[PDB]
RNA sequence: GAUCAAGUGUAGUAUCUGUUCUAUCAGUUUAAUAUCUGAUA
């Protein structure tokens, strides 16, 4: 029974979205993952309607997307993490209406594997470095450089592997033009595996670890690591340098916490609940996703709860120190 | 062979029921995290957000089968 | 120390504790997990260990031309006109020493 | 029979090297195995014009031991 | 929690219509437990516009599938397959089969054959012996499949889909016998027996393909008036696709060569091997990816030339043969 | 004292012995580093680094020590920085790239270890030094300091240095550091660029010629590093540079022209126009300059300005080309290889913008020149231009001059020149159909040079035929190609293999052109002449001879006997395993032609008889040959013969057909699908058989069948073969068990990981350790191979009292 | 033994005698994937080493089709040591 | 089948000739044996 497969209706569900000047022009597009398909969208700022410019079956499981830009560049690259086990960088070519594969670097076997990288993708804001991280143990960092011709160049991967470590999320920290840093929410599971009582599992704490890439010495150092009060589900990169105070918001169960390395104290804000909520009181509340808006003189985050309620989040600063997190309810 | 030890979740002649099942459960949860459709299925079945399903799976990675045998 | 080699189920006890007493062999009792072993031996499409694993001798220390060949064009047609599939063993039918001695139209045919 | 006779010859040094291509040897030649005679009659005929007409370790040269 | 539904007539009541709804009571998903279940019966009335409640019948475990069978209803309660007559105050269990390996997800029927979807142990073929009042397992699959949905292609053939984004087609080999006994003393569960700890006869997997995404519907149908018949599937990411039979080698071997050349000349964007992707859980078998073949039209003319040359054709002929197979079944 | 001897022991175990000894000793030094102390440890390490005898790999391992002890010691190095640095600094100036990068690495590590203030306080007294060599190294040290640390960190020091009024030497060194930073960092400069330009900017204006020179070079280096971005940063320096261009002279002007040359490519099209025109008023004046350093610069600036987008092709055509050709395209410029390559490049870039014909028409008049080296220069330029742009732009009247000149140059060079061969081949291949009128002149010129008495000169004539016979096809081809071939047929007796290889390479080019009936040495005369040549020892001869016998077999099979072909196959047979890749590929291609020529039957019968009677070396060659006769011609013609050889009741012939099958399946790949069912019963017999080598190589057939047929169905036949492979899992002989692992790793792909798991389950927890060891070895291969696929295939395992083992999410219903 | 460090940007090389062989399986059939080696194995004297024997490399090393299918391109830097 | 001595050969794996095996218990060990180490005759 020989058979021919045809798609009639492409998948419509979205699992990742990134925004950027993928065309290399003033206007912004959105690249969306539909799991098996990569798609480019243009919202028309006049008509409001959203136009699908390009759809490509990638015959793989997309697991992470990041936009990134080399310092000085006009155009955003798409870096893709997938079940393939190869880190792929794409450039949208507006003239040919195609995604062009600028680099493909190989680091492991294929499938949605536990210890092979691809699930988590973090890029330095300046675009200097990209870190691809597996759920467990294996994390790899690729340095990014611009050649004379302005074509993209990918450095050989630098190993940053810590055994028995589960990673919940990784984000690039904005350090301005200092050495790139990545932040990971990680839990070490070695003690739970060796404790017959189960106390070790209960007393295992997630840590926030900052891995710094010393660009000069080509090595990745696990420079700071710190236990959190409660388990975070994801991280948000806070604007750094001139733009902001740097650091990373941890979204966690019932809370949002701001952390930075050095003299910066922890600031923690509870997630506001709905008045008269009919929900089961045993249920905690998490933020499910976030967007950042960075503007010429200010920034804010939008973060959405499990109920669909969006909070605008702002950070008050005195000198370069955050002093409070402010949450205004925005919309549902 | 020795080099198989580079790869977590392999076994050997003195691998126990608990060691083997803990690797099956950890590999399963990592697979669920990667396969967007398999994650869709669980979110719809539980009536729970994909972000909470992912979080609950990550929490289950620590001690997926309960404590070691003794 | 020999003590743990005494700290085992009897064959009787293992035979009664399990859903499938017909898969329980004398040796199974001596395993590090006889209850997991007997469970795996009972799984619905699982293949038994080659029976010679306990034999003192090494494995095998105890041709005819297929009909369509044996039967330019003739030699092509042996492969592309009259070639029959041989008798094929089913999944799990391991070789061993003594092995040898309503309408019904099919959907999606051509 | 593995014995072969040869005519239209030019040394023993030439002869053995020349005939070794048709298979292992233990004017006239003596091959290990009969099929060398088929090869000689096919190939060494006409190869001057050459002309042709009809223990353990020695056999162990034909073995496929790794 | 309603998990199953059927609309049917019963032999005893003739014309009268009934809706049977299978319900779990206090189901906990993880770790799994349940306070048994119910089947609710309603008499469909007012030309199928109103549900008149008739009775609520308790059952021991979730009635996860319901299927009308020979003027009676077949309900799968956990691992038990049971035939239920309508009754008056409650459904009556005419027959029961306890030999299903695990939880039953779905039930298809054709003639006296019943195809049961196990949650993990894939497809079991059962015959109802009408006079003898028995449900007999006569064949099973040789693989575990986490079946989500199933469709009958013919009397011998089942298309299935699973939780891991695969489709398969399983067929009973020729001269499979459905006229099988079960022993009244116990012999066929003691002496006489099945193969590999399953049934005595096995289904052949004649097709395997990783769709790349979980399928919860399969239906054999014609999508266009006077078009060819197709197997239509739908997915959790909202995709709709078809699997369509090639009518001859003049199609099949051509698209086989097209797929082979596109695998090398136009490899997947994010660095996967295509053959590996379509072979994710099982090796790909008897399916050609038209989602890859139709990328021919999106290649630069340099590659379109080179690929078409290795196919003995010009690019317009390749593009046309792609359009021809789509329009024959799909819109 | 004795612990310093332990440092010697540890150094010895790093410098000598096995890698784990090195690894252990390094771990020892590095963790002990705190105890040893920086002073003693560097008093001992630096003498090795100073030794002239130290190899690159010894130095590299000593660097791999130095990094780690520097990390461990940290602040402890501060008193010793001065001593450490002066030993290291010379590496930064070494001509060896690896010695150089290693010096940068250890200065980087030393700068991470020591505080910035200490690096500054160490190197500051050398900023002010009288020796330019000391300043030069110090500038390179500080550039590396800047690279390891943040560039902003060093900026406040540079701001003090570049305004150090009391010493021009200091201000100069500051700007050297700013230049060296740009050379080291590259495009990483860009976010710090305006900060660096604003440090240099006042230097261009200074009262000291040295400081103006180095500041212009700093701006050149920054512009080079920034390319194509960063123009907004340089807006400060644009005015100072023109005010300098209009005023300065000599190498002090060459510096400013260098800066400008790197700035113009950064500019927008409007500024590119304005500032290019500003250049030319002075750059055209410098075309007259006697200085070779200046001449190097002005060609660079021309290349950069004319390569920029803004500048009109018409502007170049009117204002650049006349003075450029006047001053540079003259005989004196051929004399120096530096100027030569620079002029050729600059000129090719002018062609890229202005067109082929505009440049070529100013050059071609000198193809007929006196001087060989100047004719070489123009020929290399025409070579490059027509390689880039082709003949399209060229007028008929310019073809005439090209070809006349090209012919004259070829007949003129006393010694075979590669450039003349390139130029002639390129121009003829570019012109193509247009060459038709000139073919008699070309042919006569070739034929003349092919009758020359010199070996090398005839090699060059044959090479030229080889590169151009495709054009010579055009007309009277039978007449001209044919006589060239008869001349080549005489040279088939060449004493020199370098030449003979080219004769063959020219004959090969003729038969790829001529219809074989019109051959002038008939094929009956050609092939016998080649048969002794196949045995020549020289690679070039063998390649071209085998490849030529290839084309005769391919294109003209009919002209020679079956037996003639048969003898050729039997001689070619060993070359299938020759050392050289080219010789093997030629043999494989051409055995494939000759197998078609003979027809498969008797060539195969001959190969199967050879397979019974030769040594292991030639027997493996027949397994390769039999597979070529299968992939070429028909596989279905090969397998029936192999099936019959397996019916012979002798272990050696039977073992032979298994090697033949194992390579046949590797080699034919995807074609194997048609043949699995036919070969299956042979593999049953072979894999049931008592012989260890039968079972080894039947397993190897199963590996190659499996990997060859992946995705084409056939899993029924592969499941069946797995029932005969699998019992061999307890074999103990190294060769059989590695072949069995190979087969299982093959079948994991073609049957899938589910099936392979179903064969493993009953053995993973079997009572016997010798079953478990074997089953876990197999499982681990399946697991590493297919980790994510196994998720679907793992059996249901029930919960225990203490432990949960069901996977509940997969039990869920929708 | 094989090196099995994570591979990088450096391409593996082969000497003339070993030209066209697959480093992993030593077959000469169907080279498919370019061999990539770790930076350490391609540094200084080590730069340009034949992957199989360490001789000067005249050509790029290529993993065979059979090895690429089995994902044996992915195990890490196949420099023999 | 295990085990001791001797010849021979190879990149590596080994082949090949001449011996031993006669009672129980305990320990070590093994899937179970066996070997090995003690004890009783
Ligand atoms: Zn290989
Ligand atoms: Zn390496
Ligand atoms: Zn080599």
């Amino acid at each position: 029974m020989f058979l021919y497969n045809l798609t009639l209706q492409r998948a419509t569900g979205i699992s990742f979205a990134i925004h950027g000047n993928f065309s290399g022009t003033k206007q912004q597009e959105i690249v969306v993952s539909r799991g098996k398909i990569l798609e480019l969208l243009r919202p028309d700022p006049n008509t409001g309607k959203v136009h699908t410019l390009l759809t490509v079956e990638v015959f793989g499981v997309i697991r992470s997307l990041m936009a990134f830009r080399l310092t000085g560049g006009t155009k955003d690259y798409i870096v893709v993490g997938s079940d393939s086990g190869r880190i792929v960088i794409l450039e949208y070519q507006p003239s040919k209406n195609m995604f062009e594969k600028i680099h493909q670097e190989t680091f492991g076997k294929s499938g949605c594997r536990r210890i092979v990288p691809g699930q988590f993708l973090a890029v330095d804001p300046k675009g200097r470095a990209v870190m691809i991280s597996a759920i467990e143990k294996q994390k790899l960092v690729y340095i990014l450089n611009r050649d004379a011709a302005a074509r993209l160049t990918i450095s050989s991967p630098l190993e940053a592997h810590k055994a028995n470590t589960l990673v919940y999320h990784v984000v690039g920290v904005d350090v301005g033009f200092e050495n790139p840093m990545f932040a990971c929410l990680e839990m070490d599971y070695e003690e739970a595996d060796n404790d017959p009582t189960g106390e070790a599992a209960a007393n295992t704490q997630q840590t926030l670890t900052f891995y710094e890439l010393d660009l000069g010495l080509n090595h990745v150092v696990r420079k700071y690591s710190e236990p959190l009060e409660e388990h975070g589900n994801f991280l948000i990169t806070v604007p750094g340098g001139s733009d902001g105070p740097s650091g990373v918001l941890i979204c966690s169960e019932n809370y949002i916490t701001y952390k930075n390395f050095g003299d910066q104290p922890d600031i923690r804000c509870p997630i506001p609940r709905r008045r008269n909520d009919l929900d089961d009181p045993e249920r905690g509340m998490i933020f499910v996703c976030s967007a950042t808006h960075k503007t010429k003189s200010m920034f804010f985050f939008l973060a959405q709860t499990e109920q669909g309620d969006i909070f605008k989040i702002t950070l008050e600063t005195d000198e370069d120190m955050v002093t409070e997190i402010r949450l205004k309810y925005f919309d549902t | 062979e020795h080099l198989q030890s580079k790869y977590i979740g392999t076994g050997h002649a003195d691998t126990t029921k608990w060691e083997w099942l803990v690797n099956q459960h950890r590999d399963s949860y990592c697979s669920y995290m990667g396969h967007f459709d398999l994650l869709n299925y669980f979110a719809i079945a539980e009536n729970e957000s994909k972000a909470r399903v992912r979080f609950n799976l990550m929490e289950k990675m620590l001690q997926p089968c309960g404590p070691p045998a003794d | 120390k020999k003590l743990r080699r005494m700290n085992r189920f009897t064959v009787a006890e293992l035979k009664q504790l399990v859903a499938r007493p017909d898969v329980v062999e004398m040796h199974d009792v001596t395993a590090q997990d006889p209850k997991l072993l007997v469970h795996l031996k009972a799984t619905r499409n699982s293949v038994p260990v080659p029976r010679h694993w306990c034999f003192k001798r090494k494995y095998l220390q105890g041709f005819e031309l297929p009909d369509f060949i044996k039967r330019y064009q003739k030699l092509h047609d042996a492969f592309f006109k009259w070639q029959t599939k041989p008798k094929l063993t089913i999944h799990g039918d391991l070789y061993y020493e003594g092995k040898e001695f309503i309408d019904r139209t099919p959907w999606g045919e051509l | 029979n593995t014995n072969v006779y040869v005519s239209g010859l030019p040394t023993v040094d030439e002869f053995i090297q020349l005939m070794s291509k048709f298979g292992i040897i233990m004017g006239l030649c003596c091959y290990l195995k009969r099929e060398s005679v088929e090869l000689a009659l096919k190939l060494l005929d006409e190869d001057y014009k050459l002309h042709v007409e009809v223990l353990s370790m020695q056999q162990k040269q034909l073995d496929w031991r790794p | 929690a309603a998990f199953s539904v059927a609309v049917c007539r019963f032999s005893n009541t003739g014309e009268d219509w009934y809706v049977l709804v299978g319900v779990a009571k206090d189901l906990i998903l993880n770790p799994r437990s349940v306070a048994g279940g119910f089947v609710y019966t309603y008499k469909l009335v007012n030309n199928g516009e109103k549900l008149e409640f008739l009775h609520k019948t308790p059952v021991e475990e979730v009635p996860a599938a319901i299927a009308p069978f020979q003027g009676r209803v077949l309900i799968g309660v956990g691992k038990l397959l049971r035939v239920y007559d309508l009754g008056k105050k409650k459904l009556l269990r005419k027959c029961e089969n306890k030999h299903i390996a695990n939880y039953i997800s779905g039930i298809q029927t054709i003639g006296h054959r019943v195809i049961v979807s196990d949650v993990q142990e894939s497809f079991i073929w059962v015959r109802y012996k009408r006079n003898e009042n028995q449900l007999i397992i006569f064949a099973d699959d040789t693989y575990p499949r986490w079946v989500t949905t199933a469709s009958l292609l013919d009397y011998d053939t089942v298309a299935g889909a699973d939780k891991f984004g695969n489709i398969c087609v399983v067929r009973l080999p020729p001269n499979t016998n459905d006229e099988v006994d079960e022993d009244p003393t116990g012999n066929k569960a003691l002496w006489d027996r099945g193969l590999l700890n399953g049934a005595s006869q096995k289904a052949e997997v004649i097709m395997n393909y990783h769709v790349g995404e979980t399928v919860l519907s399969l239906q054999k149908t014609t999508l266009i008036p006077g078009g060819s018949e197709s197997l239509v599937y739908t997915t959790l990411s909202g995709g709709i696709g078809i699997l369509v039979p090639f009518t001859s080698h003049e199609d099949h071997d051509f698209f086989q060569h097209v797929e082979m050349h596109l695998r090398s000349e136009h490899p997947p964007l994010c660095g996967r091997d295509h053959l590996s992707f379509r072979s994710y859980y099982f090796p790909v078998k008897n399916v050609i990816d038209g989602d890859l073949c139709e990328q021919f039209n999106s290649m630069e003319p340099n590659k379109q030339k080179n690929v078409s040359e290795e196919l003995d054709r010009t690019p317009p002929e390749v593009s046309k043969k792609l359009e021809d197979i789509r329009t024959r079944y799909a819109f | 004292e004795q612990k310093e001897r332990k440092i010697m022991k540890l150094l010895l175990k790093i410098k000598n012995g096995t890698p784990p000894m090195r690894k252990a000793a390094l771990r020892q030094i590095t963790d002990k580093a705190r105890e040893f102390g920086a002073g003693p440890l560097f008093n001992q390490i630096l003498p090795l680094l100073m030794s002239p005898t130290l190899e690159d790999q010894e130095r590299h391992l000593l660097v791999k020590v130095i990094d780690r002890i520097l990390y461990k010691l940290d602040d402890l190095v501060r008193p010793y920085v001065h001593k450490i640095l002066v030993v290291i600094e010379p590496l930064l100036i070494d001509e060896d790239y690896y010695a150089r990068v290693e010096g940068r690495e250890i200065i980087s590590n030393l700068a991470k270890a020591a505080g910035l203030a200490t690096m500054i306080s160490t190197m500051r007294p050398d900023i002010d030094n009288m020796d330019e060599y000391v300043r030069n190294t110090t500038a390179r040290a500080f550039a590396v300091v800047a690279s390891a640390l943040g560039i902003p960190s060093l900026l406040p020091f540079l701001k003090a240095v570049c305004k150090s009024k009391k010493s021009w030497q200091a201000r100069h060194t500051g700007i050297k550091i700013v230049q060296q930073i740009a050379i080291l960092m590259g495009c990483a400069i860009l976010p710090h660029l305006r900060s660096l330009v604003e440090i240099i900017e006042h230097g261009l204006v200074d009262e000291q010629q040295k400081v103006r020179t180095i500041s212009a070079l700093a701006i050149a280096a920054l512009a080079e590093a920034a390319t194509p971005y960063g123009i907004e940063s340089f807006d400060s320096v644009l005015k100072p540079l023109w005010k300098g261009i209009r005023q300065h002279r000599g190498k002090g002007l060459a510096a400013f022209l260098k800066a400008i040359g790197y700035l113009i490519p950064l500019m927008d099209a409007e500024y590119a126009n304005y500032y290019t025109r500003e250049v030319m008023l002075i750059l055209i004046r410098e075309f007259q300059s006697p200085d070779e350093e200046m001449k190097k610069i002005v060609l660079k600036v021309v290349k950069q300005c004319c390569g920029t987008d803004g500048v009109e092709a018409n502007y170049i055509k009117t204002e650049i080309l006349p003075p450029f050709f006047k001053h540079f395209w003259q005989h004196r410029m051929a004399l120096d290889r530096r100027n030569y390559r620079q002029l050729v490049d600059t000129t090719v870039e002018l062609a890229n913008k202005v067109g082929a014909a505009e440049i070529i028409s100013r050059i071609v008049d000198d193809l007929k020149d006196e001087a060989e080296q100047y004719r070489k220069m123009v020929m290399e330029t025409i070579e490059k231009i027509m390689g880039n742009l082709g003949a399209a732009d060229i007028d008929h009247k310019l073809e005439e001059q090209l070809i006349d000149g090209i012919l004259y140059a070829f007949q003129e060079q006393t010694t075979e020149d590669s450039v003349m061969l390139n130029g002639f081949g390129t121009v003829v291949n570019a012109l193509g159909k247009r060459v038709k009128p000139y073919l008699p002149q070309i042919c006569g010129t070739v034929l003349w040079r092919l009758n020359n008495k010199s070996a090398k000169v005839r090699q060059q004539a044959a090479d030229l035929i080889s590169r151009t016979a495709v054009v010579m096809k055009t007309c009277q081809e039978e007449k001209l190609m044919g006589h060239l071939g008869v001349v080549l047929y005489e040279y088939l007796g060449e004493e020199y293999p370098e030449v003979l290889g080219s004769i063959l390479g020219a004959l090969k080019a003729i038969v790829n052109v001529i219809g074989m009936h019109k051959m002038t040495p008939p094929i009956k005369d050609l092939l016998p002449r080649l048969t002794p040549i196949l045995k020549n020892r020289h690679e070039k001869v063998q390649e071209n001879c085998i490849d030529l016998v290839g084309r005769i077999a391919d294109r003209g099979a009919e002209y020679v006997s079956a037996r003639e072909w048969m003898r050729i196959c039997f001689e070619l047979l060993e070359l299938l395993k020759a050392h050289k890749k080219a010789i093997r590929r030629a043999t494989v291609n051409t055995f494939g032609y000759i197998a078609k020529a003979i027809g498969p039957h008797d060539v195969l019968a001959t190969l199967l008889n050879n397979l019974k009677v030769q040594e292991r070396q030639n027997r493996v060659c027949t397994t390769v040959a039999i597979a070529i006769v299968a992939e070429t011609c028909s596989p279905f013609t090969v397998l029936p013969a192999l099936m019959n050889e397996y019916r012979v009741p002798e272990l050696n012939v039977q073992n032979g057909v298994l090697k033949s099958l194992s390579f046949l399946f590797e080699y034919i790949g995807e074609m194997g699908k048609d043949y699995i069912y036919a070969v299956t019963p042979l593999l049953e017999d072979a894999l049931m058989d008592r012989d260890l080598v039968h079972r080894q190589t039947a397993s190897a057939v199963v590996q190659h069948m499996s990997l060859g047929v992946y995705g084409f169905g056939c899993e029924d036949s592969l499941n069946h073969l797995l029932n005969y492979v699998w019992p061999n899992v307890f074999e103990t002989s190294p060769h059989v068990i590695q072949a069995v692992m190979g087969a299982l790793e093959g079948l994991r792909v073609a049957i899938g990981p589910c099936r392979m798991l179903q064969y493993c389950l009953q053995g993973l927890f079997h009572p016997a350790r010798k079953v478990r060891d074997v089953y876990w070895k197999i499982y681990n291969s399946i697991y590493i191979g297919s980790q994510d696929a196994l998720i679907a295939h793992y059996p249901r395992i029930y919960n225990d009292d203490k432990n949960t083992y069901i996977r509940y999410e997969l039990d869920y219903i929708l | 033994i094989f090196c099995r460090k994570q591979a990088g940007v450096a391409i593996g090389r082969l000497c003339e005698k070993c030209d066209g062989k697959c480093v992993i399986c030593d077959s000469y059939v169907r080279p498919c994937t370019l061999v990539r080696i770790c930076d350490e194995c391609n540094y200084g004297s080590y730069q340009g080493r034949c992957v199989i024997c360490g001789g000067p490399g005249v050509s790029d090393a290529y993993y065979c089709k059979e090895c690429t299918i089995q994902e044996k391109d992915r195990d890490g830097c196949p420099k023999i040591v």
